[PDB]
């Protein structure tokens, strides 16, 4: 390692090292605008300037710190005058036309901006001599201000200091080039001709402007930084499952942002995790109903306990189902297993539970994907496991885990260039449609539903495929360590992940499965799968039951007794249950959760309104009382302790799990359900029209069955009737139509009919 | 960085905003250190024991209270004395229980 | 008998009790030296008929809480209230006693509501001695029923009186 | 000098004819900002006539196709400037007594700024 | 550290609090009646955590006029704490948000912080 | 910057037809518990626009906790008197003297209406 | 004159001697050496013991020796019989697990009530003390309260319909090992002083 010297102190750091995380390396500060982390450094606030002797022989100007490498026995000086004097000057530079809006600022104590000043500021100049604070007494620059750029985030051209950070994001993590600047000079100003911000991670530029200039909409004007509590969870909306921080005060959700964990998401977060919470805070049921006279009445937990009793008193244990939501906990994964070890049923099973398990494959971590050679993926990244294209956009540049510095996650990483290209070789992609990655995975072909399990007996080499799937093909046999990767439609289709199996267990290679539930992972290492009877998630088979999610309404009808465990009150509730729950979400829960990667991950409950709402934990508990059998679970502590003993490691640790268990089922083709980032209940407020439904077919087909360009279709799936808008795309083949799974019932393909 | 702005250049300076901002939610942070200085008050020797870890708010106070210790006293003044003058003995020994408690 | 049951009676007892207010001092913290200021000769708390001052709580009826409640003096104080003949009443001075004031803490009882049932409350820091007089005349008009809250209810003439002792 | 009084005063006539232009057009005029000098005053003493300072019209989308702004109460070099954004399009007008408002010595009549307008309408709107 | 009774059931509570008790002498012990929102006492809900010094007993948010029969449970409780020779009475006032968590964290830390918070009550607040 | 943390203000966007402040930001809800607060004027030295301004009303003395937090349209400089002298008014039907006087009041309370030394 | 010879004597023996540019002296005296050489102290004529000031360092951003620290105040008054004005402290460090000190009781009773305060406020029990008795918390207070790890014990506060505050996430004020609402503070938030 190379030897660094700051100021008093010397620090053993790796060669490829940016002199701006040397210094903090040794304990020094120096102020950082133009540079951030996980973005290609240029010089352009020039505050991170530093001195430099390279032997005594101090270099000349000022180095810029942010992209300057570090060399062997060299002395950093950042306390001189000089240093100081040129920060403040810097600083008045930065400051000379802002628009005075700091305490009007959404922005408020978090930024960045004011605590630079007040850290590195107004040097002492030499008294009790009345100093004067600007010099600048002109005409400030005056633009356009709180210019709603899309429904979820808001643009002050004001309040922009001319760093790059927007522009520099948009090229280089999601590859969606939907903002610049337009004009030069002084009058240069952020915008675009690309309004709708069609990136689906517009919304991490909100964290990242140092300024007040990109905000959140739907948390405009709730409370100030420092008011809002902040909670530190984890998002369990897919299988990612990134690291989030709730802001919440008074009762309600006012704010979700990005928190950094890098063994998963660097400091990422999607729209649909950050912009997707106005249904949780604005209408959900705090008061347990029962049905009296065929209608739903608020009732008391006893009374509501009393008629559980009664309901279930004349049950035979293998009649009881157990069916829960994709984020239940391992804490409720593992009360529900063993009481259904108790309790004699065939069928329990979850929301998101695939014909194949996502268990079957072995998990790998985002970081070895990052050292990994090839990826042959299967399915939409960007949608059915969002923030995996991200990773996938360090990737195929080259990207790799840097060097940890004592600080964290270094400041400024060296190995990411400006511009960086794209390759076209390191990934393979074969999906339905053309998804937003087909620009960069050179092999690529767009198939119909179906159609993977022939491109994956193609790749094991028992037929001849297209040029696409031999390109492939051959790009899988020569890869020294490829990933496999498969989606939700592989996940639903017994033979495709069946020979996904067998060409990653052949070749030595992991998988990244894009489950429809988040916690499916968790689920089945506790062994919520049904039985030899089965009836599933989607069967009509148990005779009393209860739910934790909304069944298709066919799984509804015919059973004896239904008990739902909800948030929200459906409609589809009220006309085929009993006893209505009210459940907490998981912004206000406290458990584990098993990532895409095997990995444990902590929620913390949030102090959100959640009325007299209980876990399904303690419902289960009580539920079971009814019918004799005694649950070992009611708090976190003991499920804790029953982890422990079924040998799951603590937090950020990799559950070790396999499983060799396919229950196959045929699946009837004449709609698709489009794996979609956008979640169903998200649809509240400003997401109403971000997260709507789309029915996608070929101006062909739609020409043959009338569907317009524009036009609101009501569509009936056996998950429900909704209405959909139909869009006209030439990728979806002719004779499908693509209707958007705004659920965890992706990758399903499905009987339906177009309703008038 | 000790004093907010004046009052009336805070609709003039940018710096102005941001010193009373900062100076009104945040504070300001003194360097890491130990201090203690003491002051005459009506009741003796006060002083105020100040460990600060550089951040916005201090890390111990601690405060030699005179009525405290001047208390000791009282077993010892008031030995021998009347029973009616252990209460003139008290008022001349000028406690202040805000002082004392604390 | 509680100064109840005669049309004139009622109102000749309430009369009395409220302008024959005999404070009970209780002096804790720099609340109480207002509550001693309400008495010097510029402006005395000593006309309405509070010239007598029973330090024996078997003699007063007027107990203000005046200073922050430490929670060791909890009980004592109690005990104080206990030890006053029933026709009792009791005023919360102060931000302190009142709610948990500034000092929110292990060390002080957030509001003194808990340790006795209040009659008025008076905030200031400390309540101006002249605040002091407008509650005493506030508890004055309450114990002849004459007083009314912001939602509107008359409010009943002896708070303490609607407690199960225990 | 005094001149100074009818330039502020000069303003709001200026912002009625932009008002007037959206009234005549159908097209979304905004207020987007006021004074600073103004807001944070507490005590002290305000005789200008108006508080804004910054004004623009926006098309259905959003986007603002013209920008005029005045030089703060305070602040030196007074004037009042105006801008096209995306042409790279700047005025810096001042007013001559008497003869009336001028950009430079050629006066700015409401007809010119109408026209101006009307020319940025056609050409930056989007929709 | 044990948890009897539950959420929202009044009586429930009160009965399985009854079996619990059994004969054990209250002379030394504290009874902290946690709650939120300190004035309001008519529609106020409240959780109990017992400290007798040699092992301690939790009863979750199910007494109070909030829920039907809670005042008349929560009489009935005070009226068995103070028969059993109870003398040393308090509350504890949380956040509504905590009430939930302070029964999930450990033993050592939500007592800890209940006795630190705590406020000398009189009992005929509840009676 | 309130020792006692006793001010509460959720904010909200002004109305550009009929504005309630002067720039983009108002205060929907502004309470101030009495009971908490100290009298410090660390609010009034952080106020930047000048509008939250201690005045003189000390005969503030209410029965209720739950009363005595004053909000909004308890304070502005148009109300004359406090809670419970406005409710005595209202329920006696006649208007409020304030039992105070002072000999001006300050230009940082420009429109507080007082009686002022008897110069009335 | 008399602390210059105090300093000769602790150098001489090797104990660090720590001093501020403002003009206080610290004198760091081991455990063993401490109750001897204070009482060397007292006989050097130090009349006064002003402090007994207890100190844990728990969440202190530096590391330093010791959890818990005790300082003792010696001074001689000046208008005495023979007074320099001498006056200095005595830190003594005490080990998280063992709270343990001799009183100086015996020397100064002043340290009846200081030690019994920091045997109340802090887990450090004085040996030798005539009585260790709770002096200002309450008797049935369990624990002690100035040590970080012990809560400072908070309640919210109310508003009208719902509207609370938690004041612990409501401070924008940093301690010492809070990182900050930015990335971090450098800079004048991380230490400034002025040179005069
Ligand atoms: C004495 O000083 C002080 O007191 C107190 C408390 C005790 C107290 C007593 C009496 C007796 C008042 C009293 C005075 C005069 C009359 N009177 O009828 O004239 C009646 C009653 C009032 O506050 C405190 C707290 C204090 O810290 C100091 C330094
Ligand atoms: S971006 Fe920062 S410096 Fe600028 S107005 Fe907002 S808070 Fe003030
Ligand atoms: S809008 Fe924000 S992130 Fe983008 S260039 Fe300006 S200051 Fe940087
Ligand atoms: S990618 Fe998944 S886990 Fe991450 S924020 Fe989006 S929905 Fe949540
Ligand atoms: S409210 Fe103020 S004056 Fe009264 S006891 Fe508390 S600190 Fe002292
Ligand atoms: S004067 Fe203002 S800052 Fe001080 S306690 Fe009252 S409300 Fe808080
Ligand atoms: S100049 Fe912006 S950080 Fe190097």
């Amino acid at each position: 390692m190379v030897r660094v010297k700051v100021n008093d102190r010397i620090v053993e750091v790796p060669p490829g090292t940016s002199v701006m995380d040397a210094v903090f390396h040794a304990g020094y500060d120096v102020p950082l605008f133009c540079s951030e982390k996980h973005l290609s450094p240029i010089g352009a606030c020039r505050m991170c300037l530093v001195r430099i002797g390279l032997p005594i022989q101090w270099q000349p100007k000022l180095a810029a710190s942010c992209v300057t490498a570090v060399a062997d026995g060299m002395v950093v000086d950042t306390l001189s005058d000089v240093v100081r004097e040129a920060q403040a000057g810097m600083v008045e530079f930065t400051l000379l036309n802002h628009p005075l809006d700091c305490p009007t600022c959404d922005k408020g104590g978090a930024c960045e901006l004011q605590d630079r000043t007040v850290e590195y500021g107004l040097y002492e100049k030499y008294p009790l001599e009345l100093p004067v604070y600007t010099r600048f007494e002109f005409t400030r620059r005056h633009v356009d201000k709180h210019h709603p750029l899309s429904p979820f985030v808001i643009l002050d051209r004001e309040r922009c200091i001319h760093c790059k950070r927007c522009v520099r994001y948009f090229e280089e993590v999601p590859g969606d080039e939907v903002l610049d600047f337009i004009e030069r000079g002084v009058h240069t100003f952020i915008g675009t001709m690309d309004f709708g911000l069609p990136s689906g991670f517009s919304g991490n530029i909100t964290d990242i402007c140092p300024v007040g200039a990109l905000l959140d909409l739907t948390a405009r004007f709730r409370a100030r930084n420092w008011e809002m509590e902040e909670t530190p969870t984890t998002c369990a909306l897919c299988p990612v499952g990134c690291g989030i921080t709730a802001d919440t005060r008074s009762g309600e959700l006012l704010r979700i942002r990005a928190r950094e964990v890098p063994e998963v998401n660097e400091i990422w977060i999607c729209d649909a995790g950050r912009f997707g919470h106005e249904w949780a805070d604005q209408n959900r049921l705090k008061t347990p109903l029962v049905r009296k006279e065929g209608r739903l009445v608020e009732a008391t937990w006893e009374e509501a306990f009393l008629a559980l009793k009664e309901g279930l008193k004349e049950a035979r244990g293998e009649e009881v189902g157990l069916y829960l939501a994709h984020d239940a906990t391992l804490e409720e994964g593992l009360l529900a297993s063993e009481l259904a070890k108790a309790l004699k049923t065939p069928h329990l099973d979850f929301q998101g539970r695939t014909a194949a398990p996502a268990s079957l494959f072995p998990p790998a971590s985002l970081e070895d994907l990052l050292q990994a050679d090839f990826a042959l993926v299967l399915g939409d990244p960007t949608e059915e496991a969002p923030i995996l294209h991200l990773r996938l956009s360090e990737f195929v540049r080259d990207l790799k885990p840097p060097h940890r510095y004592n600080h964290g996650t270094p400041f400024a990483d060296l190995q990411i260039k400006e511009r960086m290209p794209r390759r076209t070789d390191k990934m393979a992609l074969f999906a339905p449609y053309r998804a937003p990655l087909m620009k960069w995975a050179a092999i690529h072909e767009v198939h119909r539903p179906g159609e993977e399990r022939e491109i994956l007996l193609a790749l094991l080499g028992d037929k001849e495929g297209s040029e696409m799937v031999a390109k492939a093909k051959e790009a899988w046999e020569k890869a020294k360590n490829p990933v496999l990767i498969l989606g939700a439609g592989v996940l639903q289709d017994t033979v495709a992940a069946e020979r996904a199996r067998l060409l990653a267990e052949r070749k030595g290679a992991k998988v990244l499965a894009m489950t429809p539930a988040a916690n499916a992972r968790g689920l089945e290492a506790m062994g919520v799968l049904p039985g030899a009877k089965g009836a599933s998630w989607d069967e009509p088979g148990a005779l009393y039951a209860y739910y934790g999610f909304v069944p298709p309404e066919e799984a509804l009808k015919g059973k004896r007794f239904v008990v739902m465990h909800l948030s929200h009150l459906h409609p589809l509730a009220e006309r085929y249950a009993h006893v209505v729950l009210p459940a907490p979400t998981f912004y206000e829960k406290r458990g584990h959760l098993v990532n895409l990667e095997g990995r444990v991950l902590p929620l913390s409950p949030a102090p959100i309104e959640n009325g007299e709402a209980e876990g399904a934990l303690q419902v289960l508990a009580l539920l079971a009382e009814a019918l004799g059998v005694r649950p070992p679970f009611r708090l976190h502590l003991e499920a804790q302790k029953a982890l422990k003993a079924r040998k799951v490691p603590e937090a950020m640790g990799r559950l070790s799990f396999r499983l060799k268990e396919l229950r196959p089922k045929e699946r009837k083709g004449a709609f698709y359900l489009r794996p979609t980032m956008w979640k169903a209940h998200q649809a509240v407020g400003k997401a109403q029209e971000a997260a709507r439904a789309e029915l996608w077919a070929h101006p062909e087909t739609a020409r043959a069955e009338a569907l317009p360009e524009g036009a609101q279709v009501a569509v009936e799936t056996p998950f429900g009737r909704v209405e959909a808008r139909v869009v006209h795309r030439e990728d979806v083949p002719k004779g499908h139509l693509y209707l958007s799974a705004l659920g965890p019932a992706a990758g399903l393909r499905v009987e339906g009919r177009v309703l008038v | 960085q000790i004093t907010p702005p004046p009052r009336h250049l805070l609709e003039t300076s940018m710096e102005a905003v941001i010193y009373h901002f900062k100076h009104y939610t945040e504070g300001f942070h003194p360097p890491k250190g130990e201090v203690y200085v003491p002051t005459e008050s009506a009741r003796g020797e006060l002083g105020y024991y100040i460990v600060s870890d550089g951040g916005s708010m201090p890390y111990r106070v601690k405060v030699r209270a005179p009525s405290f210790v001047n208390l000791q006293s009282l077993p010892y003044a008031c030995k021998g004395e009347q029973v009616p003058d252990m209460v003139a003995i008290i008022a001349s020994l000028d406690p202040v229980m805000g002082d004392v408690d604390r | 008998r509680e100064g109840i049951l005669f049309t004139t009676l009622e109102k000749l007892v309430a009369w009395g009790r409220s302008n024959s207010l005999w404070p009970a001092t209780f002096g804790l913290a720099c609340c109480a030296i207002e509550m001693m200021a309400s008495t010097d000769a510029r402006n005395d708390l000593a006309r309405f008929g509070s010239e007598v001052f029973r330090a024996s709580p078997r003699q007063a009826d007027v107990m203000i809480v005046a200073g922050r409640l430490s929670k060791k003096m909890a009980p004592v104080m109690r005990r104080v209230w206990e030890q006053m003949p029933d026709p009792k009443w009791v005023i919360s001075m102060g931000a302190c006693a009142s709610s948990g004031g500034m000092f929110n803490n292990y060390a002080i009882v957030q509001n003194v509501d808990s340790v006795v049932p209040v009659d008025v409350y008076v905030p200031g820091c400390p309540p101006r001695p002249e605040a002091l007089i407008y509650a005493v005349m506030q508890l004055q008009k309450k114990v002849r029923g004459q007083a009314y809250n912001e939602r509107g209810e008359r409010l009943p003439p002896v708070a303490a009186w609607k407690r199960t002792r225990g | 000098a005094s001149s100074e009084r009818e330039l502020y005063e000069a303003w709001v006539e200026l912002l009625s004819w932009m008002r007037e232009y959206a009234q005549a057009k159908g097209v979304r005029f905004e207020k987007e900002a006021d004074f600073p000098d103004f807001i944070y005053r507490m005590e002290r003493p305000y005789d200008l006539p108006t508080t804004i300072m910054t004004a623009s019209l926006s098309d259905g989308l959003g986007e603002p196709f013209l920008l005029a702004d005045v030089s703060p109460r305070h602040a030196k070099l007074k004037r009042i400037g105006l801008r096209l954004p995306r042409a790279h399009i700047h005025l810096h007008a001042h007013y001559e007594p008497g003869k009336g408002l001028v950009t430079g010595k050629i006066p700015l009549t409401k007809e010119r700024f109408f026209a101006l307008a009307d020319r940025a309408r056609e050409a930056l709107a989007f929709a | 550290m044990v948890r009897v009774g539950m959420r929202a059931a009044p009586r429930v509570s009160l009965e399985a609090l009854k079996a619990a008790l059994g004969g054990l002498k209250l002379s030394e012990a504290k009874v902290y009646l946690i709650t939120d929102w300190q004035d309001k006492r008519d529609q106020a809900r409240y959780a109990l955590l017992l400290h007798t010094g040699k092992k301690d007993l939790l009863v979750p948010d199910a007494f109070g006029p909030a829920f039907p029969g809670g005042e008349e449970a929560l009489s009935e409780l005070v009226g068995l704490l103070l028969a059993q020779g109870a003398r040393r009475f308090y509350e504890a006032v949380v956040s509504p948000g905590e009430m939930t968590a302070l029964l999930d964290l450990p033993p050592e830390e939500l007592l800890k912080r209940v006795m630190a918070i705590a406020n000398p009550t009189d009992p005929g607040i509840y009676l | 910057a309130c020792p006692a943390y006793a001010i509460y203000v959720e904010p909200a966007e002004n109305d550009p037809e009929n504005p309630v402040s002067a720039g983009e930001r108002y205060a929907k809800v502004y309470e101030i518990n009495m009971l908490r607060c100290i009298f410090c004027g660390l609010c009034e030295e952080a106020c930047p626009t000048g509008a939250i301004v201690l005045g003189y009303d000390f005969e503030m003395a209410d029965y209720e906790y739950s009363d005595l937090v004053y909000g909004k349209e308890d304070m502005l400089v148009d109300v004359v008197g406090t809670k419970p002298q406005r409710r005595e008014a209202k329920r006696t039907g006649k208007p409020v003297k304030v039992g105070y006087v002072v000999p001006y009041v300050r230009p940082e309370l420009e429109g507080f209406k007082a009686p002022t030394e008897g110069g009335k | 004159m008399r602390l210059e010879r105090v300093l000769e004597e602790a150098r001489a023996k090797g104990y660090p001697i720590e001093d501020n540019g403002l003009g206080n002296l610290w004198v760091v005296l081991p455990r063993e050496r401490f109750k001897e050489e204070m009482a060397h102290y007292k006989a050097m004529g130090f009349n006064f013991l002003a402090d007994i000031v207890g100190l844990d360092y728990l969440t202190y951003p530096d590391p330093r020796p010791e959890r818990f620290a005790v300082v003792y105040e010696l001074v001689s008054l000046p208008g005495w019989k023979d007074g320099d004005g001498s006056r200095f402290f005595v830190r003594v460090y005490v080990p998280e697990e063992d709270p343990r000190l001799p009183t100086v009781t015996d020397l100064w009773g002043s340290a009846n009530f200081l030690e019994r305060e920091v045997y109340d406020l802090f887990g450090i029990v004085f040996e030798g003390h005539p009585d260790l008795r709770k002096i200002l918390t309450p008797e049935d207070l369990e624990g002690h309260p100035l040590r970080k790890d012990y809560p400072l014990g908070e309640t919210p506060t109310l508003f009208r319909e719902g509207r609370y505050i938690i004041p612990a996430e409501f401070r924008a004020a940093l301690t010492g090992k809070d990182p900050g609402l930015t990335f971090y503070k450098g800079g004048s938030r991380k230490g400034y002083r002025s040179l005069w």
